[PDB]
RNA sequence: ACACCCAG
């Protein structure tokens, strides 16, 4: 821009509102000009970003005399709307996303995540038979667990109306259809949410995350699912400790089967103390256990 | 100057951008001024 | 307090309760040769 | 945009 030395960049000055260029100190072009608002409204909201770029339409409000009414009693301009049926499916989703999250408590940053993941996939449009509520409940699925807290399948239809076999039928769908990998969970990320919901004190939050590591690491439990080895976490860390809690409260949290955590805890049990950490208060002791 | 059936207008003038200038305000995101949104209702109602 | 002389007038001192206001010089300053202008008007922007 | 507020 500069002549003498185009290829040097402009530095900006707005105390002084000029451009000048930091080698021969040359004030090219003009004044700079603000592109914000002048004010401290002429200019309205802007589109939703997600939203896919509709129409600048506006609205008609209520009426204020005699000359805005029809004799029929009604009227004579209404608020007709333009929008695509593309938009009222995404609006509706997105309508149906906050829904969803504001049930289980989400942060917003996972709606926006889910929000991102859902115009991403309807974008490239892939799944084209399955239920605009089935592929969002799915994409809040994968955007709990895209940022290090997943949840159940069970919390989440929970939620929705969406049934847990559709759910993950969408999530497998989408996971081929986006060419995302997303990585896989552990018993620790399971810990806090499954604890605090229950009413354990801290102590027994860090006993409890303390045995389903080490069990996981030392491999004693194949293939059970990580809510059957972190229910049975919980129930050795309330059962050992003053806050007793028994299968049924800690299943309905968990989902889990009042038979499928016996299942889980009739394994996990005979190698009880070197799984608990050797800085615990034992308020009850290891062999005073029940035999279940 | 000023014939009658040049007040019962049959074309309407669309002001320029400097008269209607889209705003930046807290990051990229184009703040249409209310003419722009005003023209565009009058080009959707014209079009149908 | 300059020539140490008396004040002929005898003057009315004591303790009085004062307060100090969110009110500051430093905060009120403004000055401008040329600057930023409005993106509709281009003249100069409102405020400090 | 609105509130609050400075000076006369």
């Amino acid at each position: 821009t500069c002549p003498n030395h185009p290829d040097a960049i402009l530095v900006e000055d707005y105390r002084a509102g000029d451009m000048i260029c930091p080698e021969c100190g040359l004030v090219v072009g003009d004044r700079v000009i603000d592109v914000g608002s002048e004010w401290r409204s002429r200019v309205g909201d802007s589109q939703n970003p997600l939203l896919s770029d509709g129409d600048l339409s506006t609205m008609i409000g209520k009426g204020t005399g005699a000359a805005s009414f029809d004799e029929f009693g009604n009227s004579k301009y209404q608020n007709r709307r333009t929008m695509s049926s593309s938009d009222r499916a995404m609006m509706n989703a997105f309508k149906e996303i906050t829904t969803m999250a504001d049930r289980i408590n989400l942060p917003r940053n996972i709606v926006d995540r889910t929000n991102n993941l859902f115009k991403q996939v309807y974008e490239q449009k892939s799944l084209k038979g399955r239920a605009n509520d089935a592929i969002a409940s799915a994409c809040l699925y994968i955007a709990c667990r895209q940022e290090g807290v997943p949840r159940t399948f069970k919390e989440i239809c929970a939620v929705s109306r969406i049934s847990k076999k559709e759910i993950g039928r969408c999530f497998k769908l989408i996971l081929k259809a986006l060419e995302t990998s997303v990585d896989l969970i552990t018993t620790g990320d399971f810990m806090s949410r499954f604890c605090s919901n229950l009413c354990l004190p801290k102590q027994v939050q860090m006993a409890a995350t303390h045995i389903a590591r080490k069990a996981v690491e030392l491999d004693l439990v194949p293939g059970r699912s990580p809510i059957s080895v972190a229910a049975a976490a919980i129930y050795m860390a309330s059962q050992a400790s003053a806050e007793k809690r028994t299968q049924k409260e800690i299943g309905d949290i968990a989902g889990v089967a009042d038979v499928t955590i016996r299942q889980s805890y009739r394994l996990i049990y005979p190698r009880a103390p070197d799984l608990f950490p050797t800085d615990f208060k034992f308020d009850t002791p290891v062999d005073k256990l029940p035999q279940l | 100057y000023a014939r009658p059936e040049w007040m019962i207008v049959t074309v309407l003038p669309v002001p320029p951008l400097s008269v209607r200038p889209a705003v930046v305000m807290q990051g990229s995101a184009r703040n249409q001024d209310d003419l722009t949104h005003k023209l565009a209702d009058i080009v959707k109602i014209n079009n149908q | 307090g300059f020539t140490g002389r008396k004040i002929t007038s005898q003057i009315f001192i004591g303790p009085t309760y004062y307060q100090r206001l969110k009110h500051m010089v430093d905060d009120k300053i403004h000055s401008r040769a040329r600057g930023p202008i409005q993106i509709l008007n281009r003249q100069p922007m409102e405020g400090r």
